[PDB]
RNA sequence: UUAAAGUUGCUGCAGUUAAAAAGCUCGUAGUUGGAUCUUGGGAGCGGCCGUCCCCUGCUCGGCGCCGGCCCGAAGCGUUUACUUUGAAAAAAUUAGAGUGUUCAAAGCAGGCCGCCUGGAUACCGCAGCUAGGAAUAAUGGAAUAGGACCGCGGUUCUAUUUUGUUG
RNA sequence: GGCGGCGACGACCCAUUCGAACGUCUGCCCUAUCAACUUUCGAUGGUAGUCGCCGUGCCUACCAUGGUGACCACGGGUGACGGGGAAUCAGGGUUCGAUUCCGGAGAGGGAGCCUGAGAAACGGCUACCACAUCCAAGGAAGGCAGCAGGCGCGCAAAU
RNA sequence: AAACUGCGAAUGGCUCAUUAAAUCAGUUAUGGUUCCUUUGGUCGCUCGACUUGGAUAACUGUGGUAAUUCU
């Protein structure tokens, strides 16, 4: 504190309420133009069918091709890019089909190696991508 | 001086034409006045007892009761007739900071002409009662005068 | 709401009807009467839990309308009727009668009382009326509308009226040093002395009431029922005499008691 | 508008710290003493205990 | 979303070089403002001191007496903030007293062989109402004497207890 | 033939009970890329009335130019019903409160009204638009943000 | 049973769209007004027939519309 005054305590509110606004985690979960840019619309797990599945590669250090896949979200039409989780579940998600697409875990930003991408797949066909993998169900077909 | 607008005005507790038996002089055109002690250990003035004006909402001669809150204020303006407007400095208090800020609410008092000894900062007293307009709530029972003003 | 209110909540009951959560969702509203919906005690209520007569709402019913209970010397047929302060009720058969005074604790209590006790009871006056063709009248805090009172009750004194004719026997008048207790608030059912009366312009005139101890606390105006002219009570105090024991001095009488019966 | 309790507690807490190595040996060594079943238990009677002396201190911070 | 964040900082952050003193000055609203006003004494206990009492004025009466004394009171006493007490401040919920739901979350029950009970208490920011003190901070008394006080001197309106019954 | 006991119902008035309603003092989230706003289309007050259960520009006819504002009025936004409360918490705080108790608002959304003590009532009525049922095509009949249930919407919620 | 009369349906239940001194919370006042029901009072206080009148229900009978808690 700066200005210590018996009779003052509007002063010290109106500026702890501009130093409060002119931040980042508060400016941008106190502003609707961030809501309006972000494709869930605050959500946690948002639905989506298949468009194409496309490969991007990785960044300079690590050498590989990361295999995603290209979703449009069912909320309001925005065509985003989701990443294949594990290893060999490309055979199992198919072209124009129903997935389920959470974030990646890093409150909208891309993590690690991955370009751009900050999404990840969940459930296919309302089964999930787990019990594919260990062998514990079965995809209808 | 009286008798001003398009109607008469009168008190209408009292009767005002009272037949003597001469209806010359000697005993008559000395009206009489109304007042009334409107308690709470005011005490009325003789402005209010020997004057001449006509009020029906002033707190001594009218019909306007005395109940509820006193507060007091000072005068800020003289503009609009047979009222006024008080100001009240208050202060706030703020528990997350534990420090002060002062406010005013001004609002609308009435003033009858009892009281025409009133400048602007005078310290006025006022008694709450029935809405006697859309913003004017309070009658104004004495006055006190600020510092200086000593003519 | 467009119009009154007909029920209400279990949650919503005043502390002193003394009930309990896991039960139902509703509480007795009273049927309208001479007391306040939070000053009063239903007949249900009384009957179902503290004299433990009945164990359900049709048996309260069936012992109500079956002619058995006498409320101020007339018959009640209804289960909700507002019983408050020195509400004398009788039961013609079994020969019991109870007076119902505030105890040491916010709360009602049982008091089993003789029939001579029962002819009368004590009310307060609340306001002075002048009637049609001058005559005067007393309105009761029960709102008993009584015709040509002696001219000698004031604003807040208490009559004493017998239940089969309605006209006053005594009365006692408001002083210092009559025997008093409060209706109502922090505190109740304290018994004390009237002391000081003071008195302010436009609001509430409090008093002060002493213990017959050295206690002494202070009430409102309208938080004043008038008991006694003296030291000696009116009426049959119930257990304790109204003395308000704190924590430490009830701990350890419960304490003694419980070590005396082992 | 149901008659029902909705009232109810958590008896036991977690500590901040999940894995260090002498709290893990003193809770292994209190539940193969004692011949209790997880370390639950040992967490609400630290959970009660940190009550009592809450209280008690908050008493003693009391005037006498 | 909260703590960790003394990374929002009133308690409690930083501004030479890491992010950051307006190029400089005046100035209204705001915030903050020096010293100075009653000190010191007495009846006594434990043996100079930590606890006890004393240093606002006036119209009617009950605790006592012989027109004369004390006590009390219809009624008035420079105003604020601050501070302590009192009233009222719905319940449930939060602490919390009691109680072997087999423990606990619970619940307000229950224990003796018709009898005895409990069903408390605290908290409830601020604002409004009250009662002891004025240290702390701000206003005012009189300087053109339209200042207090004391007894006198002139101008007016109204009260039944009376100028032998009644006008 | 005149003359009697206890009740039930109804009734002008008066107080009481349940209240409702209008007012007094204080207290609400963000924003200056909103600094002046209101004002014979009442804004402020006075006189006299109409209406209303009552006070009052609530509304009429006449007068004066008043009223609020950097101590943030006004304007906009709100992923705003308000409070008792919930989570975390050394001390201070931060976030939430649609949700069982209290008060308020609505029954598609505006508008008007009968009855009644109490309704601008919607499991009352009357017209408008959106939507929609049956039909011999002339007409007739309705509003689940009640309990179950269904569709749509969805990450998301039962007989 | 039916039906006339009287009373209740304005209580309860569900939701949070509107609403930022508006709602609401504590504190006051109606000496500025209405109040169903209950409770108590008043109900030969007034100076002037040993019981009056005609309409409708329910009912009977007869009909229309494809159709209504319609007539």
């Amino acid at each position: 504190g700066k200005c210590r005054g018996l009779r003052t305590a509007r002063k010290l509110r109106s500026h702890r309420r501009d130093q409060k606004w002119h931040d980042k985690q508060y400016k941008k979960a106190h502003l609707g133009t961030a809501l309006k840019a972000n494709p869930f619309g605050g959500a946690s797990h948002a639905k989506g069918i298949v468009l194409e599945k496309v490969g991007v590669e990785a960044k300079q250090p690590n050498s590989a091709i990361r295999k995603c896949v290209r979703v449009q979200l069912i909320k309001n039409g925005k065509k985003i890019t989701a990443f294949v989780p594990n290893d060999g579940c490309l055979n199992f998600i198919e072209e124009n089909d129903e997935v389920l697409v959470a974030g990646f875990g890093r409150k909208g930003h891309a993590v690690g190696d991955i370009p751009g991408v900050r999404f990840k797949v969940v459930k296919v066909a309302n089964v999930s991508l787990l019990a594919l993998y260990k062998g514990k169900k079965e995809r209808p077909r | 001086d009286i008798q001003t607008e398009r109607a008469y005005q009168k008190q209408p507790t009292i009767f005002q034409n009272k037949k003597r038996v001469l209806l010359g002089e000697t005993g008559k055109e000395k009206l009489p006045r109304y007042y009334k002690n409107i308690g709470l250990g005011f005490k009325t003035p003789k402005e209010a007892i020997e004057g001449t004006y006509i009020d029906k909402k002033c707190p001594f001669t009218g019909n306007v009761s005395i109940r509820g809150r006193i507060l007091s204020g000072v005068v800020t303006k003289m503009k609009m007739q047979r009222t006024i407007v008080i100001r009240r400095d208050y202060l706030h208090y703020i528990r997350k900071y534990n420090r002060f800020e002062k406010r005013h609410k001004n609002m609308s008092v009435h003033l009858s002409p009892c009281f025409r000894d009133v400048q602007i900062g005078d310290i006025v007293t006022v008694g709450e009662c029935r809405p006697l307009s859309k913003t004017v709530r309070f009658n104004v029972l004495k006055v006190t005068k600020a510092a200086g003003t000593k003519k | 709401a467009r119009g009154p209110k007909k029920h209400l909540k279990r949650v919503a009951a005043p502390k002193h009807w003394m009930l309990d959560k896991l039960t139902g969702v509703f509480a007795p509203r009273p049927s309208t009467g001479p007391h306040k919906l939070r000053e009063c005690l239903p007949l249900i209520i009384f009957l179902r839990n503290k004299l433990k007569y009945a164990l359900t709402g049709d048996e309260v019913k069936k012992i109500c309308m079956q002619r058995f209970i006498k409320i101020d010397g007339k018959v009640r047929a209804d289960i909700t009727y507002p019983a408050g302060f020195m509400d004398v009720i009788s039961i013609d058969k079994t020969g019991e009668n109870f007076r119902l005074i505030y105890d040491t604790k916010g709360r009602f209590a049982v008091h089993r009382i003789t029939p001579e006790e029962a002819k009368y009871k004590l009310c307060k006056v609340r306001k002075i009326f002048v009637g049609t063709k001058g005559i005067p009248h007393l309105v009761t805090h029960d709102a008993r509308t009584i015709r040509y009172p002696d001219p000698l009750i004031k604003m807040n004194d208490t009559i004493q009226i017998d239940l089969e004719t309605g006209k006053i026997t005594d009365f006692i008048k408001f002083d210092t040093g009559n025997l008093c207790m409060v209706t109502g608030g922090a505190n109740l059912g304290r018994i004390g002395v009237i002391t000081n009366r003071e008195r302010h312009p436009g609001s509430f005139d409090v008093v002060h009431v002493k213990d017959a101890n050295g206690n002494s606390f202070a009430t409102r105006l309208s938080n004043i029922f008038v008991i006694g002219k003296g030291n000696k009570p009116w009426i049959s105090l119930p257990r304790g005499k109204g003395i308000r024991l704190t924590i430490a001095e009830e701990r350890d009488k419960r304490l003694a008691a419980k070590q005396s019966s082992g | 508008p149901v008659a029902r309790s909705w009232v109810c507690r958590k008896t036991y807490v977690t500590p901040r710290r999940p894995f260090e190595k002498s709290r893990l040996d003193q809770e292994l060594k209190l539940i193969g003493e004692y011949g209790l079943r997880n370390k639950r238990e040992v967490w609400r009677v630290k959970f009660t205990l940190a009550k009592i002396r809450k209280a008690a201190r908050e008493l003693l911070t009391l005037d006498e």
